[PDB]
């Protein structure tokens, strides 16, 4: 398997080089579905909390992405309330050079600089992009409320 | 000439304007409040979706008027 | 004579097996890029079209 070649070499080089800002591995014997944590980014309104994402590795992995899917609610127009991430290298910008590492980077920015403009969640979006002072409050309350 | 513009959010912005600003004016000044383009604007006022080279006139948008605006959101 | 891995799988790309480089220059291994042109035309890497 290709995909497992590719999910152990992607574990491997995590484990010799963790990240800070995140972290991840297979459940238990489940090579294919990982958790991993991403940190809300400082100067964002999910910073200080920690975000849980479940990851699954289709088998045709890497050609096809990974789900990447939050645990953690979060208050994001990006991702709606099942966790689901609207974020274009998981869709049409997949590419197969991505790595399970980069994709938590993207999703970190994500993060930091929503996409309100192509969201998930219109409403989260309208007021990122209408009353950001509101949507910060609300995404710290969210993050203050489930992410810390 | 005050007038408000409802967001779909519920937040509500006081402009000031003069009855002969154009609908593109208004957005610009939304754009100035808000950040947001105007192409991402969709104003409506009283059920009519105002137009970008018409007036707050031409559309019988008087002071304390509640103008409506709706982004336009890809999906 | 590197070191380089073939950014599809994370193996080396100068092991045994065919590599493709694709009109961009990017290099893979041709298994592992045809599996992906199969069904992209972009490029893994910069993601220009090949076609
Ligand atoms: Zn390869
Ligand atoms: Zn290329």
């Amino acid at each position: 398997s290709m995909a497992l070649k590719r999910i152990h070499k992607e574990l491997n080089d995590l484990a010799r080089d963790p990240p800070a800002q995140s972290s991840a591995g297979p459940v238990g014997d489940d090579m294919f579905h990982w958790q991993a944590t991403i940190m809300g980014p400082n100067d964002s309104p999910y910073q200080g909390g920690v975000f849980f994402l479940t990851i699954h590795f289709p088998t045709d992995y890497p050609f096809k992405p990974p789900k990447v899917a939050f645990t953690t609610r979060i208050y994001h127009p990006n991702i709606n309330s099942n966790g689901s991430i609207k974020l274009d290298i998981l869709r049409s910008q997949w590419s197969p050079a991505l790595t399970i590492s980069k994709v938590l980077l993207s999703i970190s920015s994500l993060l930091s600089d929503p996409n309100p403009d192509d969201p998930l969640v219109p409403e989260i979006a309208r007021i990122y992009k209408t009353d950001r002072e509101k949507y910060n409050r609300i995404a710290r309350e969210w993050t203050q409320k489930y992410a810390m | 000439m005050q007038i408000f513009v409802k967001t779909l959010t519920g937040k509500t912005i006081t402009l000031e304007v003069e009855p002969s600003d154009t609908i593109e004016n208004v957005k610009a000044k939304i754009q100035d409040k808000e950040g947001i383009p105007p192409d991402q604007q969709r104003l409506i006022f009283a059920g009519k979706q105002l137009e970008d080279g018409r007036t707050l006139s031409d559309y019988n948008i008087q002071k304390e008027s509640t103008l409506h605006l709706v982004l336009r959101l890809r999906g | 004579d590197t070191d380089e891995k073939c950014t599809i799988c994370l193996s080396m790309l100068e092991d045994g097996e065919d590599v493709r480089r694709l009109p961009c220059a990017h290099l893979f291994h041709q298994l592992c890029v045809d599996q992906w042109l199969a069904m992209s035309k972009k490029c893994p890497i910069c993601r220009v079209d090949i076609e």
